């Protein structure tokens, strides 16, 4: 069976050498919580998380390969995607992030290698995160009940301007 | 250790094997022989032809991997003959290699279509290598008279990135609209069916007219319609069933085989492609040379940039560890070829492969891969274009580095 690095070689095509994607829209998957990785990857595989292609990709690997692979991605250092955020909005993002997301999205949603569990969002490519949210609000992706509430009702006390502000803030974190 | 590995060819495949080797253990001096300055991509050139991408965007230097510990000697290889492990190049240099990676690309075979020549290329262009060639075709589409008809002529059998002709027809059709729903793309093909056909047809229906025949693309099947052995600067092509198609811009895409140096060296077989061992890409003909993806026979791995990259890795790893250590291991290879049909409409085919059982035999892992479902929603088609670009930006960075 191939080494973790053999299997991870073949993903450099779409999200960077080591998982750090260059522009403009693929997600960087470099520092990734190995637990979150098999969940997502096996989710992609089952079809429950709507993909454009990762269900096709994922379906050819199996749990242990997702483990070898998450083992492989965990040791890399994530590199923030240098892109343009909104200054006027960078700020408001922070505030709203505390008040609604900070509960689970660890310190600006940064890749904290704080042993286990975290959802990387700082320095991730904005188009992706925009898509990410779309699959949520539209119910294409399973969404945890608290993750929802804060988003689904609460964030929207700000409306879409809210999400804009959040997208600008995660992008400032470079 | 202080080893010399010579890599002949420094395009996607060659470059990938070069850097990843140097990268894999920096004491090996890796010299990369390539006739030229710049690598013009071809995997997103049809967007230049469609008019959305400047030619500037697909040009790329060796400065990256060079300044990474690879000696980029710009020269064409001329001979290679093993035994006394030497490599000679059109100007007097012979480099000794402990192992060599030959990655030459496709030789296009003009002969096969009587009328076409190396010098016909400049007027009736196959932009199946890019650069200059892509510019010619773009000038011709900018120069066409509104009403002008463009024909595109796929070879058949094995060629490089199969959806290529049809994404070109989509990109061209995308542009032609600049000349009023008044123009036409005519594809005279050598095959009954083709890659991502139903998705291509659904796309075409949706965007450029297609069942409508008040439609901007026309697809004419094959072998009949295979544009054979005649075309002339009377601006006519003649298919194998003798019809004459007069068109203002014709793009003939000639049959292809392993690049010339693979033939001089002795690496090609009966088909004119090089037999490799599937685990390490070493040639089944001459030992110590590893040939990668285009010029090599890799079971269902389509001749693509992606496949080149993957194989490049299996090669890089295969030689470096085999080079100075012990028994390399098992690999997994992957491919996905992306096709953008209109700025908002994109499709893809993707696949995962594994050494099926034992020995030479690359077979796709069952139940995986596929191409954008025909019933794909708006978001998928819209997203895929962006993921196509992302794939480009990433793979040209993974590769030259
Ligand atoms: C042209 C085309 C191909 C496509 C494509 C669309 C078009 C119009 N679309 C693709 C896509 O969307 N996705 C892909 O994954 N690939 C696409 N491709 C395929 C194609 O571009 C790749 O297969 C190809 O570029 C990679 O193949 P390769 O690595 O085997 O070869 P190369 O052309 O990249 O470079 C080979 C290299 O060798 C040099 N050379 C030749 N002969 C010598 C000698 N004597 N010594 C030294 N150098 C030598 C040659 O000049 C070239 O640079
Ligand atoms: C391009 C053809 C891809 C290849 C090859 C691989 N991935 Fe991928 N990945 C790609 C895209 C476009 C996306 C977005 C999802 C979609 O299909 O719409 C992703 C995403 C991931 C993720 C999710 C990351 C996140 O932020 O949630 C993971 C876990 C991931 N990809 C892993 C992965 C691995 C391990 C691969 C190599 C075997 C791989 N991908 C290949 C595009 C492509
Ligand atoms: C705690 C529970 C929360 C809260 C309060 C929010 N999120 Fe986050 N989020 C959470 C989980 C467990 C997951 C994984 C998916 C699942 O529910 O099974 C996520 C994921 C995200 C993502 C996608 C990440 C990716 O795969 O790349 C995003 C973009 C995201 N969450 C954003 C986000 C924002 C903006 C929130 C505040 C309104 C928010 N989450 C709250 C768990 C939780």
């Amino acid at each position: 069976e191939p080494t973790a690095e053999m299997l991870t070689n073949n993903c450099a095509g779409c999200h960077g050498t080591h998982g750090n994607s260059v522009g403009p829209a693929s997600p960087s998957i470099a520092q990734m919580d190995p637990m979150v990785f098999v969940e997502v990857m096996e989710g992609f595989k089952s079809g429950e998380i709507a993909s454009t292609i990762m269900g096709r990709i994922a379906k050819g690997y199996s749990t242990a390969d997702f483990e070898k692979m998450a083992g492989y991605f965990k040791q890399q250092t994530y590199q923030p995607a240098k892109q343009s955020f909104d200054t006027a909005l960078a700020d408001t993002g922070a505030k709203l992030h505390d008040k609604y997301c900070e509960k689970c999205h660890v310190e600006g949603g940064k890749p904290l290698a704080d042993e286990e569990d975290y959802h990387i969002l700082a320095g991730q490519w904005t188009p992706y995160l925009q898509y990410a949210m779309s699959d949520f609000r539209e119910e294409r992706r399973p969404m945890e009940k608290k993750m929802a509430s804060k988003l689904r009702e609460l964030l929207k006390a700000e409306g879409d301007a809210g999400l804009d502000a959040l997208f600008a803030f995660y992008a400032s974190q470079q | 250790a202080g080893r010399k590995v010579v890599v002949v060819g420094g395009g996607t495949g060659g470059a990938t094997a070069a850097k990843y080797i140097k990268l894999a253990d920096p004491s090996i001096e890796v010299t990369l022989i390539e006739p030229n300055t710049d690598y013009y991509t071809c995997y997103l050139s049809n967007e230049v032809i469609g008019g959305d991408r400047k030619l500037e965007s697909i040009k790329h230097g060796y400065d990256g991997l060079r300044a990474h510990g690879i000696q980029v000697v710009h020269d064409s290889a001329t001979g290679i003959d093993p035994d006394k492990k030497l490599v000679k190049t059109a100007g007097g240099a012979e480099f000794g290699y402990d192992r060599c990676v030959v990655a030459p690309g496709i030789e296009l075979i003009y002969d096969k279509i009587e009328g076409y020549s190396e010098e016909a290329a400049a007027k009736l262009p196959h932009a199946w290598k890019a650069g200059e060639q892509t510019a010619i075709l773009r000038k011709q589409l900018e120069d066409m008279a509104d009403g002008g008809t463009v024909v595109i002529a796929p070879p058949a059998a094995p060629f490089r990135c199969p959806p290529g002709p049809y994404e070109r027809a989509s990109q061209v059709a995308y542009y032609l609209k600049a000349h009023k729903p008044m123009s036409k793309v005519i594809i005279l093909d050598s095959s009954q069916t083709f890659s991502k056909q139903s998705q291509f047809s659904k796309g075409w229906e949706r965007l450029y007219g297609f069942g409508t025949e008040n439609a901007m693309i026309e697809w004419h099947p094959g072998p009949d319609s295979a544009v054979v052995k005649v075309d002339g600067g009377e601006m006519m092509v003649e298919t194998a069933f003798g019809d004459e198609f007069k068109a203002d811009v014709i793009n003939l895409i000639p049959p292809q085989r392993a690049g010339k140096i693979a033939q001089i060296a002795g690496l090609t077989n009966d088909a004119g492609w090089c037999p490799v061992d599937i685990k390490t890409f070493e040639s089944s003909i001459h030992k110590g040379i590893h040939v990668i993806g285009d010029a090599s026979i890799a079971n269902p791995m389509p001749k693509s940039g992606y496949s080149a990259n993957s194989q490049g890795k299996v090669a890089a790893a295969a030689v470096v560890v085999l080079l100075k250590g012990e028994e390399p291991g098992t690999p997994s290879y992957l491919n996905t070829c992306y096709s953008i049909l209109a700025p908002a409409y994109g499709i893809s085919v993707a696949a995962i492969y594994r050494p099926n059982a034992d020995g030479s035999a690359i077979e796709s892992v069952p139940d995986s891969g596929g191409v954008t479902p025909v019933d794909a929603p708006d978001w998928v088609l819209e997203r895929e274009v962006q993921y196509a670009y992302s794939w480009y930006n990433n793979i040209v960075h993974d590769t030259f580095g």
